[PDB]
Parts: C-alpha cells; sequence; structure tokens
C-alpha cells in the first residue's frame, strides 16, 4: 500500500491508496486506509488489514478514554506513544504500520510515523506501505517547504498517483484528508481527478 | 426490635430491611447542595447549586456536574470523593461499551450498567456502596432526550424531571406541581422552570455566579456546560418576566 | 469499655490517632538501650547486649547487612530478624544489578515503604522494632532512626531502648563537640551515653557491650568480648 | 435608590402632566425591576404609589390594571410596599362615583387577589363598597 | 434466637436459617404480582404504581422476557430482579448454544433457582431479596413456576406474591378454574390486582405479560387499557 | 458520636456519615502546618517542621517532595502515610509517562491520587490515608496548578492555601493578599511571614521552615529553595513580626 502524510503551517495533509488484496486478487478496491481516530487525529494503516483494524479500534477506545478523562483534545505525541506501545507489545505477531497525523492547539499540525517493528518517530513527510519503495526518489525530487492547502493537494495527488501506477499493491481510488484548526476535510479522487 | 442489623450491608433486618442502604441514601444529603434536571420535547437541562467556600478555591475545579461522554452529561450529589469515583467508573463503562459495541451509550443503558455495579457493590460485604446520587442526560434517536437517575441502591429510573440533595422532597413537589400542567417545555422554559424551582426551594434568589447549568439538545448533541453569559441571560429573562 | 479503638491498625481513634501505632512505639522501649554515633569519617553503633541468664551468651543487637551499612535493633526479635533478612536480600539484589552499594537514604525509604504496609493493611502486625542505621554514602556518615510507626528520622546520634532519655539529654548536652571528634573521642562519648542509660550498680563490661564500626575504607565489622576489649580500655570511670 | 426616586418625583410629575404614558411607564417598570432585584423597602412603595397616582390623574385605568397584573405575576415584592399600594388603591376606589369604571375597578381588585395576603382586610373594605352597589 | 439471626452459615438450634426468612419477608414487601396458568397459556401481572408522575413508567419494566417463549416477573427488590434477569438470559442462551433448541422453562427455573441459592451458600453475600414468577410455554403445555431466594422452586397453577399476597392467594383460590382461557385468565389477574391496587389502576399503572404457543410478550399499554375497560 | 459505627470504614451512620474519614480529618488537623501557593508562573510549597529534639539532623523527615520533574509534592499528616502516598504518586506519574510518552497534567494526577486515596477510605480491610497533601506544577502550555487533596478523596484547586493545626488562622490572613498577578519572588516573603505568625511560640515552639518550588524559574523543575532566598525570607519574617 501507500500512505503519505505531511504537515503544513496550519495543519496536516494525509492521503492513501485503496488497494487490499489477498494474493493477486484485489479483495476490495474501495478501502479507506485512513481510519478517523479522533475529531482532529487521523490514522493511516499499512500491512495486514486485520491487525491494523484491531489496533485501530484498541487505540480509538484508549484515546477516547484519555480525551474524556482530560476533557481536552489529546496531543498527537500521546497517540503516537500508544501506537508505539501497542505495536511493540505485539510486534512478534503484529503486521501493522501506522502513520498518525493530526492537529492540536498545543503546537499545530503533527505527523508521527510508526513503521514495522514500532519506530515511533517524527518527521515532516512520512511514506509507508509496500508502495513506499517506488515514490521515494520521486518524493525526494518533488518535496519542498512551505506548502499551502492547494499545493498539499497537488503533492498528494501526483505522489500517490505515481505510487498507484508504478506499484501493483496500490489501486482503486485516492483518499485524502486535511486536518486544521477549522476541522477535518475528507476527499476522494477517482477517475479523471487523478493525474 | 432490630438493633444490630444496621451494621453490615449484607445483613437482612427483620421485616426485610437493609439499613446500610438507607444510611447511604441519607449520606447523599451530606453534601448539602441541590441538583435538579428537567426534560423537554427535545432538550434536557441540569442545574446544580454551587457552593464556594473561598475565592481561594478555583471555580474551574469545584464543579459539581461533569461530562461522562461527548453527548452524555452527568450531574450528581453526595460525597464528593464518591461522586468522582462514580463518574470515573461511569466513564470507564461508557468507553468499554463503545469499544465492545461500536456505538454510543444510551442514557438508560449507562444508568442500568452503573446501577448493576452499585447493586453488586451493595450485595457483597466487601464494599461501601458509593453513597452518591447521579443523574445522566442525553439524546437518543427515536426516543428524544432522556434523563435518568441512579442511586447507591442500584435503582435506576427514567424521569420527566428529577431532583436530588437536601431539598429533594420540596423540589420534587414543586416539579410535580409543574408537570401536572402538561406543557411542552421548550428549552428556555425548561431552564427557567428548573431555576425557579431551585430558587423557591432555597428562597435565596441566588446571584448568577452561584449555580452551574448543563444542557443537551438534539441540535446540540454535545453536553454543553452553560458559561456565565448564557445562564445570566436566562436568569435575567426569567426575572423580568 | 471505652478502649475498643485499639485492637487493629485500621481503626482511627475518636480524637484522630491509631493507638495500635502508639502501642508499637511503646513496645520497643522494653528493649535494651542502644546508641549510634557518627564521626566525620566513621560510624559506630554501641549496644547493650542483654543476656537471659548469666549461664548463657548475651543477645546480639548489632546486625551487619552491608560492608557500608550496619543496623542495630531494639524490640521484637521476630520483626527485627525479618527486617534484617529483607535488608540482606535487598543489598544482595542491589549489588547484583547495579554493582554499587545501597544508598542509605534509598534503603531507609524502602524500610519506610515496607513497614508502612502492615500499618495500613489488615493482617500482618506493624513492625514493632526501632532500628538504628549507621551507613556511609557520598555525604559521609548517616545515622537513621526508624520507629515502628513506619517513620524514620535523620539524627546526629540516637539512643533507643530502655531508659534512653538519659542518653538523649547527654547527647543534647554534648552537641557542641560531636562534629569534631575522631574515633576515640566519639567512641568514648557513645560509651558514656550508654553508661548514662545504665544505672550505677551495672558497668559496661566485655560481655555487656557490642560495637559495630563502618567507614569509607573500613567495612562494617562487629566486635566481640575479646575484640571490644581495646575499645573499652580507653573508657573512663563512672562519675559517681 | 431612595435618592433616585426623591429626585425623580418632581420631574416625573411634570412629565406626567404631558401624559405620554409609554416612556414613563417603561422607565418606572425598569426602576421597579431593579429595586425588586435589589430588594428595597421604600422605593417599591414610592414607585407603586407614583404609578397608581399618575394612572388615576390621566383618567385611564387599563394601564393600572396592567401594573397590578405585572406586579402580581412577578416575584419578590415586599409585603409593606404592597400593603401601602393597595391602601392607596382602596382610598382611590371608593371616592369614584361613576358606575362602569367603579364596577370595573372593583372587579379588577377582586380578581387580582388570588393568594390573599396580610392586607386582605383592606380589600375587605372595598368589598363593602361593592356592597353599596 | 437473636444470636443466630445474623449469619447465613449457622443453623438455629430449633429450625433453619433466619436470614433466608428475612429475605422472604423482604420479598413479601414488594409490589404485588399475580401469575395464572390458563389452559392455553400463562399470564403474569404486576402493579407499577409509583408517586412523582415525573417517573417515566416506560423507562423500566417489572415484566421482562428471557427468551422468545419465557418471561418473568418479580416481587421484592428491583436491582436484584435485574441481576436475575441478566443471569437467566445468559443461562438460557448458553443452553441454547449447547443444544440449539429453545429452553425448556422447567430447566431454566431449576438453573436460576440454583444460581440464586448459590448466593445463600456463604456469609458476606446476602441472598436475593426477590421472588421470581417464571412463565413459559413448552411441548404443548403452559408452565408457571415460582423461584425463591432460598433457591426453592415450585409449580403454581395460579399464585400471587408480594404485598397483600395472602388475600390475593385466597382470591385466586375462589376465582381460579382449571378450564380457564387466556383472556379470562388476564381478566382474573387484573381483578386480583384491582382487589388491592389502592388507587385506580391505569394503562401504565399495571404491567402485564402473556405467554402461549406464540411465545411470550409483554402487553402494550394499548391492550392493557383495552382489557381494563373490558373489566371496567 | 457514632459508637458502634466508627469501627470500620465501610459502615455508614444513622445520620449517614463515615466517621473513619472524620477521624482522619482530626488526625490531619493534629499534624504539621504546610502552606503552598501557586504563583503566576509556577508553584511554591513551604513546610513548618518541628524539631522535636536538637539531636535530629536538619533536613530529616523531608516533607516537600517532587512526584515528577515539573510536579512537586508537599504534605501534612502522618510521615509514614506521606511517604507511602508520595511513592504511589510517583508510581502513577511514572506509569503515565511510560504509557503516554509525556508529562502528566496536575489535574489528572490529582484526580488519580484522589481516587487512590479514596480506595482506602471505603474498604474495611484497610484504612483511609489520613494525610492532606499539596500537588503543584507549572507547564509552559498548561499554566500553573495547585491542589489540596485530603484523605476523604476530593482534590480541589487553591491559589494559595495552608493546612495544619491553624487552618482557620491561616485562612484569616491569607485572604488579604491579592494573588493572581505577582510571582514566586513576591510570594516568598508572604509565605515566610504567614508561617512565622501562624506558628505558636509559647507552645509547640522549635520549628523550621523549608521551602521549595517548581516553575520556569527552574525551567519547570521542582527543587528546594536556595539557601540565600530562604535566609532572606527568614530575615523578612523576623523583621515583620516586630
Amino acid at each position: 500500500t501507500t500512505i503519505m502524510a505531511v504537515q503544513f503551517d496550519g495543519g496536516v495533509v494525509l492521503g492513501a491508496d485503496s488497494r487490499t488484496t489477498t494474493g493477486s486478487y484485489i479483495a476490495n478496491r474501495v478501502t479507506d486506509k485512513l481510519t478517523p481516530i479522533h475529531d482532529r487525529i487521523f490514522c493511516c494503516r499499512s500491512g495486514s488489514a486485520a491487525d491494523t483494524q484491531a489496533v485501530a479500534d484498541a487505540v480509538t477506545y484508549q484515546l477516547g478514554f484519555h480525551s474524556i478523562e482530560l476533557n481536552e483534545p489529546p496531543l498527537v505525541h500521546t497517540a503516537a506513544s500508544l501506537f508505539k506501545e501497542m505495536c511493540y507489545r505485539y510486534r512478534e505477531d503484529l503486521m501493522a504500520g501506522i502513520i498518525i497525523a493530526g492537529w492540536d492547539p498545543q503546537e499545530g499540525g503533527q505527523v508521527y510515523s510508526v513503521p514495522m517493528g514500532g519506530m515511533m518517530v517524527r518527521q515532516s513527510f512520512a511514506i509507508g506501505g509496500s508502495g513506499s519503495s517506488y515514490i521515494y526518489g520521486y518524493v525526494d525530487a518533488t518535496y519542498r517547504e512551505g506548502m499551502t492547502k492547494e499545493e498539499c493537494l497537488q503533492f498528494t495527488a501526483n505522489a500517490l498517483a505515481l505510487a498507484m501506477e508504478r506499484d501493483g499493491s496500490s489501486g482503486g481510488v485516492i483518499r485524502l484528508a486535511a486536518i486544521a484548526e477549522s476541522g477535518v476535510e475528507r476527499q476522494v479522487l477517482l477517475g479523471d481527478q487523478i493525474p | 426490635s432490630s438493633a444490630g442489623f444496621d451494621r453490615h450491608i449484607t445483613i437482612f433486618s427483620p421485616e426485610g430491611r437493609l439499613y446500610q442502604v438507607e444510611y447511604a441514601f441519607k449520606a447523599i444529603n451530606q453534601g448539602g447542595l441541590t441538583s435538579v434536571a428537567v426534560r423537554g420535547k427535545d432538550c434536557a437541562v441540569i442545574v446544580t447549586q454551587k457552593k464556594v467556600p473561598d475565592k481561594l478555591l478555583d471555580s474551574s475545579t469545584v464543579t459539581h456536574l461533569f461530562k461522562i461522554t461527548e453527548n452524555i452529561g452527568c450531574v450528581m450529589t453526595g460525597m464528593t470523593a464518591d461522586s468522582r469515583s462514580q463518574v470515573q467508573r461511569a466513564r470507564y463503562e461508557a468507553a468499554n461499551w463503545k469499544y465492545k459495541y461500536g456505538y454510543e451509550i444510551p442514557v438508560d443503558m449507562l444508568c442500568k450498567r452503573i446501577a448493576d455495579i452499585s447493586q453488586v457493590y451493595t450485595q457483597n460485604a466487601e464494599m461501601r456502596p458509593l453513597g452518591c446520587c447521579m443523574i445522566l442526560i442525553g439524546i437518543d434517536e427515536e426516543q428524544g432526550p432522556q434523563v435518568y437517575k441512579c442511586d447507591p441502591a442500584g435503582y435506576y429510573c427514567g424521569f420527566k424531571a428529577t431532583a436530588a440533595g437536601v431539598k429533594q422532597t420540596e423540589s420534587t413537589s414543586f416539579l410535580e406541581k409543574k408537570v401536572k400542567k402538561k406543557f411542552d417545555w421548550t428549552f428556555e422554559q425548561t431552564v427557567e422552570t428548573a431555576i425557579t424551582c431551585l430558587s423557591t426551594v432555597l428562597s435565596i434568589d441566588f446571584k448568577p455566579s452561584e449555580i452551574e447549568v448543563g444542557v443537551v439538545t438534539v441540535e446540540n448533541p454535545k453536553f454543553r456546560i452553560l458559561t456565565e453569559a448564557e445562564i445570566d441571560a436566562h436568569l435575567v429573562a426569567l426575572a423580568e418576566r | 469499655f471505652r478502649n475498643q479503638y485499639d485492637n487493629d491498625v485500621t481503626v482511627w481513634s475518636p480524637q484522630g490517632r491509631i493507638h495500635q501505632i502508639e502501642y508499637a512505639m511503646e513496645a520497643v522501649k522494653q528493649g535494651s538501650a542502644t546508641v549510634g554515633l557518627k564521626s566525620k569519617t566513621h560510624a559506630v553503633l554501641v549496644a547493650l547486649k542483654r543476656a537471659q541468664s548469666e549461664l548463657a551468651a548475651h543477645q546480639k543487637k548489632i546486625l551487619h547487612v552491608d560492608n557500608h551499612i550496619g543496623i542495630s535493633i531494639a524490640g521484637l526479635t521476630a520483626d527485627a530478624r525479618l527486617l534484617c533478612n529483607f535488608m540482606r536480600q535487598e543489598c544482595l539484589d542491589s549489588r547484583f544489578v547495579f554493582d554499587r552499594p545501597l544508598p542509605v537514604s534509598r534503603l531507609v525509604s524502602l524500610i519506610g515503604s515496607k513497614t508502612q504496609i502492615p500499618t495500613q493493611r489488615y493482617g500482618r502486625r506493624p513492625y514493632g522494632v526501632g532500628l538504628l542505621i549507621a551507613g556511609y554514602d557520598d555525604m559521609g556518615p548517616h545515622i537513621f532512626q526508624t520507629c515502628p510507626s513506619a517513620n524514620y528520622f535523620d539524627c546526629r546520634a540516637m539512643s533507643i531502648g530502655a531508659r534512653s532519655q538519659s542518653a538523649r539529654t547527654y547527647l543534647e548536652r554534648h552537641m557542641s563537640e560531636f562534629m569534631e571528634c575522631n574515633l576515640n573521642e566519639l567512641v568514648k562519648h557513645g560509651l558514656r551515653a550508654l553508661r548514662e542509660t545504665l544505672p550505677a550498680e551495672q558497668d559496661l563490661t566485655t560481655k555487656n557491650v557490642s560495637i559495630g564500626i563502618v567507614g569509607k575504607d573500613l567495612e562494617f565489622t562487629i566486635y566481640d568480648d575479646d575484640d571490644v576489649s581495646p575499645f573499652l580500655e580507653g573508657l573512663e570511670e563512672r562519675p559517681q | 435608590y431612595s435618592a433616585t426616586v426623591d429626585q425623580r418625583l418632581p420631574e416625573c410629575a411634570k412629565l406626567a402632566k404631558e401624559g405620554r404614558l409609554q416612556e414613563v411607564i417603561e422607565t418606572l417598570l425598569s426602576l421597579e425591576k431593579q429595586t425588586r432585584t435589589a430588594s428595597d423597602m421604600v422605593s417599591t412603595s414610592r414607585i407603586l404609589v407614583a404609578v397608581v397616582k399618575m394612572c388615576y390623574e390621566a383618567k385611564e385605568w387599563d394601564l393600572l390594571n396592567e401594573n397590578i397584573m405585572l406586579l402580581s405575576k412577578r416575584r419578590s415584592q415586599l409585603k409593606q410596599a404592597v400593603a401601602k399600594m393597595v391602601q392607596q388603591c382602596c382610598t382611590y376606589v371608593e371616592e369614584i362615583t361613576d358606575l362602569p369604571i367603579k364596577l370595573r375597578l372593583i372587579d379588577t381588585l377582586r380578581m387580582v387577589t388570588e393568594g390573599k395576603i396580610y392586607v386582605e382586610i383592606e380589600r375587605a373594605r372595598l368589598t363593602k363598597t361593592l356592597a353599596t352597589i | 434466637e437473636r444470636g443466630y439471626s445474623f449469619s447465613l452459615t449457622t443453623f438455629s438450634p430449633s429450625g433453619k436459617l433466619v436470614q433466608i426468612e428475612y429475605a422472604l419477608a423482604a420479598v413479601a414487601g414488594g409490589a404485588p404480582s399475580v401469575g395464572i396458568k390458563a389452559a392455553n397459556g400463562v399470564v403474569l401481572a404486576t402493579e407499577k404504581k409509583q408517586k412523582s408522575i415525573l417517573y417515566d413508567e416506560r423507562s423500566v419494566h417489572k415484566v421482562e422476557p428471557i427468551t422468545k417463549h419465557i418471561g418473568l416477573v418479580y416481587s421484592g427488590m428491583g436491582p436484584d430482579y435485574r441481576v436475575l434477569v441478566h443471569r437467566a438470559r445468559k443461562l438460557a442462551q448458553q443452553y441454547y448454544l449447547v443444544y440449539q433448541e429453545p429452553i425448556p422453562t422447567a430447566q431454566l427455573v431449576q438453573r436460576v433457582a440454583s444460581v440464586m441459592q448459590e448466593y445463600t451458600q456463604s456469609g458476606g453475600v446476602r441472598p436475593f431479596g426477590v421472588s421470581l414468577l417464571i412463565c413459559g410455554w413448552n411441548e404443548g403445555r403452559p408452565y408457571l413456576f415460582q423461584s425463591d431466594p432460598s433457591g426453592a422452586y415450585f409449580a403454581w397453577k395460579a399464585t400471587a406474591m408480594g404485598k397483600n399476597y395472602v388475600n390475593g392467594k385466597t382470591f385466586l383460590e375462589k376465582r381460579y378454574n382449571e378450564d380457564l382461557e387466556l383472556e379470562d385468565a388476564i381478566h382474573t389477574a387484573i381483578l386480583t390486582l384491582k382487589e388491592s391496587f389502592e388507587g385506580q389502576m391505569t394503562e401504565d399503572n399495571i404491567e402485564v405479560g402473556i405467554c402461549n404457543e406464540a411465545g411470550f410478550r409483554r402487553l402494550t399499554p394499548t391492550e392493557v387499557k383495552d382489557y381494563l375497560a373490558a373489566i371496567a | 458520636i457514632g459508637t458502634g459505627y466508627d469501627l470500620s470504614a465501610s459502615t455508614f451512620s444513622p445520620d449517614g456519615r463515615v466517621f473513619q474519614v472524620e477521624y482522619a480529618m482530626k488526625a490531619v488537623e493534629n499534624s504539621s502546618t504546610a502552606i503552598g501557593i501557586r504563583c503566576k508562573d509556577g508553584v511554591v510549597f513551604g513546610v513548618e517542621k518541628l524539631v522535636l529534639s536538637k539531636l535530629y539532623e536538619e533536613g530529616s523527615n523531608k516533607r516537600l517532595f517532587n512526584v515528577d520533574r515539573h510536579v512537586g509534592m508537599a504534605v501534612a499528616g502522618l510521615l509514614a502515610d506521606a511517604r507511602s502516598l508520595a511513592d504511589i504518586a510517583r508510581e502513577e506519574a511514572s506509569n503515565f509517562r511510560s504509557n503516554f510518552g509525556y508529562n502528566i497534567p496536575l489535574k489528572h494526577l490529582a484526580d488519580r491520587v484522589a481516587m487512590y486515596v479514596h480506595a482506602y477510605t471505603l474498604y474495611s480491610a484497610v484504612r483511609p490515608f489520613g494525610c492532606s497533601f499539596m500537588l503543584g506544577s507549572y507547564s509552559v502550555n498548561d499554566g500553573a496548578q495547585l491542589y489540596m487533596i485530603d484523605p476523604s478523596g476530593v482534590s480541589y484547586g487553591y491559589w494559595g492555601c495552608a493546612i495544619g493545626k491553624a487552618r482557620q488562622a491561616a485562612k484569616t490572613e491569607i485572604e488579604k493578599l491579592q494573588m493572581k498577578e505577582m510571582t514566586c519572588r513576591d510570594i516568598v516573603k508572604e509565605v515566610a511571614k504567614i508561617i512565622y505568625i501562624v506558628h505558636d511560640e509559647v507552645k509547640d515552639k522549635a520549628f523550621e521552615l523549608e521551602l521549595s518550588w517548581v516553575g520556569e524559574l527552574t525551567n519547570g523543575r521542582h527543587e528546594i529553595v536556595p539557601k540565600d532566598i530562604r535566609e532572606e525570607a527568614e530575615k523578612y519574617a523576623k523583621e515583620s513580626l516586630k
């Protein structure tokens, strides 16, 4: 798969492909690899869909508990900590990599990557999945600083489309989500919308 | 005729009475405050007396009503420590419910679950039965707003309106006098009726800064805690009218 | 009976006490007196060994736990022995995992935590033993007095046991000299404090006293009748 | 409070000579609301006697009816001031000798008294006025 | 006799456990409930009257179903009734899982009696202050049982427990006939409730439920009002 | 008085009040006096520690702890109770940091420690922790927070409050000080004078004041008062008492 997230001044933009296969047969072409964890914290899953969904539900419950306990929207670092702990506790039997994007009033837009084995780390742009090995050169050639919303959209569009056309494990449609102070906006690219 | 039986919770008195439960109910009124909830066609308003010993006390932390979940609000009285332990337990129960069943807790279900917890608490001799009385409010589809009351005995009930505290009897009588008129109770009307009941049961004509209000409506499913501006507007509008 | 409030550590007094705790505090008084002193570079524990009969050896009151930390007991043999065994195991584990001697402050805090559980929870009796801990750490010598109330104090010197008030006021009187003594003068001061505890008819003989000394380069070693003998040669005569 | 009414009474009467019921009644009502919130003793009586007096002087009654309705339907009225204003009504209900407005006035005085109070006996007096009729 | 009315694990020198008797006394103080085994089915009724009309009568129910063909009512405590409902439902569906067959009402009564008697085994756990009336229909025969806090369970052609249970029992003796039909059984039950209702039963003031070959179901306030008008 | 009901912590009264917690209150006001004030940019704590015997070394029985780096810990009541409660608070804070990867807000830590202290108020096999303690913290993105938490189990926020045998006396004169503006520097003098006037000299003399604080003055790190500030505070207290 292909999950790409990057922050910009005012929020974060995160997109993913929609291919889920069991063998060479495409099990489902309309998968949402982006599972909304909180109102302004979003997740991107890679690997075995069952493990990703299970850990997504578990972290959703834990973070809902934490938020209602603090009566204040959780920090992205906190969420990333739970993802790290859960992934490490089951890494011997977990096939699941998670990219956590979000916005909080404490700092702004935050993106934390947790690849296989549980690297809870932070960076500007994070690309994960089986398709992360095809646009690495392309994203390194196309990445700049100071994105706007429109530029973020185009970056996601072309990068994920190149991963789409070059990798056989990314297909279907493109799912995009932008988190900011205003809120979260979700869009789906299908057909002529993709480049 | 039954003297030693008012010692242990798990001990039945002659005539089948559990004196420890009744003592817990009396302990609810040890706080000395008063809460009351009123439900309209599509709104539910809870209002609680605020008692500030000193300006030294931080008014943001001395609240007597809390929020269990984003759409389910709780207002309660009794022992403050028991109150906070009970709200923590209720939040745990609601979150676990959502985790295991994938959708929000209805007010009645949360009340029933915590009532079962309290019943198990009062059935075994290992527990002091959490002497605090809670009222949950929230919106459920196909049934509108819901107000439910739970007591240390494990008895939960839905209410068109309810009250608790030292002045529970008189507040309930006033609420009965109000409900026998069978009026639709729009949101402002619900709030002003509850405020009038509290004022007449305290006979203090409180200042705006001594009360807390929470409201849940279908158009505002989030359990909103009324800030000073809204409560002041409501009470002055009532006062002029 | 208006004294039904002292049968367990889980009931508060009407005026706000745990009379079982005070009873445990009084319990250690039945034990023999024992005084701990510390120099600039050395720490000494001087205990009055008490024998059940003169046809038998005297009861030991200076337990060694680590080469840098020694302890002295006053009270129940059972509670003191359990505490000492737990000390030995804790020091063993600390050396096994960290390869550094147990800090005295952390050791004493772990004592407080361990003996607090019987005070708080129903079941095991409160540890009714007053312990004098003479340890060495980065800040030099340390003297700790742990009371059966799961409390501990940092004291310049300490006399705990039978008739300890005499030695307490003796050390209060000699406050002004303690910090500048070497081994001989402070050992004599502790011996004189014990003599203050002891009544006139009895003297601090070879079989009567037990001394444990620890320091920076000298391990905590406890002396016996033949070994204590030099340290009692410098002792003076009872001012009677 | 009392200073406000004692400095307002001359100008209030001078304005009352112009009739202009609206602004005077809204101002007096606002002052009554604020003094009832503040729970004043003499200001309430002064305001009520003033409004009843001007209503009598302007030869209209429905305004005083509305005043009694609003004061009765509003809470926090001191007993002494209410007693004084019904006393003034009682000395302002008998001396009128016009049949329709007298019957109307006694009708209102009867129906504004659900929840009889200490000053009931004073209304008893005006009931005997209805006796005459 | 006082020194033995304090524990559930001590025999009084003359008779038996006194805490069990006290639990039964608590049961007798509950809202009156009436069960009737008709020829074609079973009907159980109870009173839901409570002051403070603010109370939502539809919020809680004194009559609940355990499976598609078994229901129950209680007399005594409320929370204990709910706990018994939960235990009965869980146990019935466990039996269903093991056997893939709707639960015979007799077995459900036996096992729920066992689970309530379990709470009477040792001290520190009080017995349930609730008596159960279990109605069911199985193998062409309506079954009505009573389960006790002591764990005793027995059969009942028609019984009445709770407050004023003795006079209701006498009334049932007078009016009951083995050839009774379902609707007439409901009429008799509502008449029994009226005999001690004290305050003009309404559609929601009483909660009734009927079980037959079409399973068990609690009657809605509409049919309750209709039957009340028919009895008048 | 509740005889026959105050023998356990799980038995209510005919009036409906647990007397174990009330005797815990009694023990609390029969203990040392500690006053903590949350300044504009952090919190400070001060403890009145009686020197029972001059044989006691200074710094013995430390009462101003730190549960976390940015979280202080003051306490009055029972020293063993204080140490056990501090240990459990440190364990909770460490668990929070390990599980969540960041610092614990003082409101959350106060609620957790209040629920823990309540868990012993109500069981019969255990007894309530009869000690009342100050939680304090300063975070650059949260603010400055202070909390009284008592054996009953309720945690309440106080700008600056004192507990001990002279709670009423401390409340009498702590109110006159306007707080919400000045910082620890201007509050240390008030703490010193209030503790030197609230201590009784004719009876229960021989006390010492120990101070500590957390805030940006130490980059949000809890640490005891430096000797110079403490001695300046003592001099100000001695001058102000005439």
